[PDB]
């Protein structure tokens, strides 16, 4: 039975580059604080860079007839092709609208598509209209369905220009053939268990100690190390992890055992990674390959049967829980496991060891929504702010 | 009305302000008569 | 019969001419000029 997308379920817009006679598939993204202005990361070098879907991950919020907006604009459903999606930005909570403002780099009509606080007003209503011939007004909206998206406000189509040196969105009458692509469904969630793009805390048997880097010294070189620390670091912003899958639709599903994944501290932005002296060490985004930032959870630390399951496009079964659950973690090439020296605000340093200790625990604990954005607010505004030292420096 | 509202903004920003006032401010060569006393009259299918 | 064709024109902006076309056009008033030069200029008027 074909999927059909619907609203409180996170998606993301996808739309095909033809650069170099080859097509690279862009989710539009957009940083809360900060720049306004709505962008394209690449989502077809997964391998080599992995991408930030935590900026183009969108919730729909609200799928009203053309009829029942205007007439509400003059005062869980099931889309329609014909309707206007009010998109509704996961990270920031602002929506996607016509800025109404142009940088009028191709042209004059074209204007800027960016992310809105308010609702009130034609900008941040988007009508749906049906990009295929198969698909007329009022049929249900498919899941492998293209879409093509025009503003309220401007009757412009969400389009992506070639035409600027780099490539950008912007509302023109030139139409744009639009992908949108699950990440996961609220409804079918469970509490207490593990999904794709959590932010969460690795905390040791004893619950004693938790997974952290050095303290800020103003230094990265040094900041790149990880090790295990207690007391004020758990609550703190320095053990925050963010958990992504290596797949771009359905990321957000429940995770399961023995499922490849990257770790990102979400305070420095670097993605856990193994050297070839066999020591963790942090790394830039620009060079985190699979083979080298990829990490499985597993039941049991004997070397078990792990196996190889077809993955599916749904949510999934609940096999990881925070807290009860006790995990496993390795490297998914080399399946060493990640254990600390021996020997021991303990300070202890952590290892990518063959046969392991016995007590190499680690859980999960989830950390809340607030303390998430506050991590990534501090990240967005530390690199903002060292640029602006280091442009008056020069 | 909003549609009404919305279609004079876009026809604005068709045809900006200033191009218009620039295409008023051009001139016109009127004809002149020529030394033999006849006026010269230059062909306006082939003028502004 | 407006709100319909302007729409049309402005899905299809090709309509507007090369100079309102506006991937680059110079604009109304320079375009103005430019068939002025055109006008006065024989060879770029007629057949030639």
């Amino acid at each position: 039975e074909i999927q059909f997308l619907r609203t409180d379920d996170e998606v993301v817009l996808q739309c095909t580059a033809t650069i170099h006679k080859e097509q690279q598939k862009l989710c539009l993204a957009a940083e809360g604080f900060g720049n306004r202005l709505c962008f394209l990361e690449s989502t077809s070098n997964s391998k080599n860079v992995p991408p930030d879907l935590s900026i183009c991950t969108f919730v729909l919020e609200q799928s009203l007839s053309v009829r029942a907006l205007q007439e509400m604009l003059a005062n869980h459903r099931t889309l329609l092709y014909g309707h206007a999606i009010l998109l509704r930005h996961s990270y920031s909570g602002m929506y996607l609208c016509c800025l109404s403002t142009s940088r009028s780099s191709t042209d004059k009509l074209a204007f800027d598509v960016g992310l809105q606080e308010d609702t009130t007003g034609e900008a941040c209503w988007w009508t749906i209209h049906p990009a295929s011939k198969q698909r007329s007004e009022g049929e249900k909206v498919r899941v492998g369905d293209d879409l093509i998206l025009v503003s309220v406000s401007s009757e412009r189509y969400l389009h992506l220009s070639y035409g600027n040196g780099s490539l950008h969105v912007d509302a023109a009458f030139q139409q744009t053939l639009w992908s949108v692509a699950p990440i996961s469904s609220g409804s079918e969630a469970a509490q207490g268990y593990l999904i794709g793009g959590d932010v969460l805390r690795l905390l040791h048997g004893h619950m004693d100690e938790c997974l952290t880097v050095p303290s800020g010294e103003h230094g990265e070189e040094q900041r790149r190390t990880v090790h295990y620390e207690g007391g004020a670091v758990s609550v703190h912003a320095r053990s925050l992890w963010r958990l992504e899958t290596l797949r771009v639709a359905w990321s957000g599903s429940h995770i399961r055992w023995g499922q490849p994944f990257r770790l990102r501290h979400v305070t420095t932005g670097k993605y856990l990674s193994l050297m070839e002296d066999k020591n963790l060490l942090l790394m830039d985004k620009e060079k985190a390959d699979v083979k080298s930032t990829a990490f499985t959870f597993r039941s049991s630390k004997e070397k078990l049967d792990v196996g190889v399951r077809k993955e599916v496009d749904g949510m999934g079964t609940s096999e990881i829980k925070y807290g009860d659950s006790v995990c496993y973690i390795q490297h998914v090439d080399t399946g060493l496991w990640l254990t600390y020296q021996s020997v021991d605000s303990i300070q202890r340093k952590a290892i990518m060891h063959h046969e392991g200790h016995m007590d190499d625990g680690i859980s999960l604990s989830r950390s809340q929504h607030e303390e998430s954005r506050t991590a990534r607010v501090i990240r967005s505004t530390v690199f903002l702010f060292n640029r602006f030292i280091r442009g008056l420096d020069a | 009305k909003g549609e009404a509202i919305r279609i004079r903004s876009i026809l604005r920003s068709l045809i900006p302000l200033g191009d218009l006032v620039g295409v008023i401010s051009i001139a016109f060569q009127m004809p002149t008569i020529a030394k033999d006393g006849n006026v010269v009259e230059p062909d306006m299918s082939a003028g502004f | 019969n407006a709100n319909v064709v302007v729409r049309l024109l402005i899905r299809r902006p090709e309509c507007f001419g090369p100079a309102l076309r506006g991937e680059g056009g110079n604009g109304l008033l320079a375009a103005m000029e430019e068939a002025i030069k055109i006008a006065e200029d024989p060879s770029r008027d007629g057949p030639s």
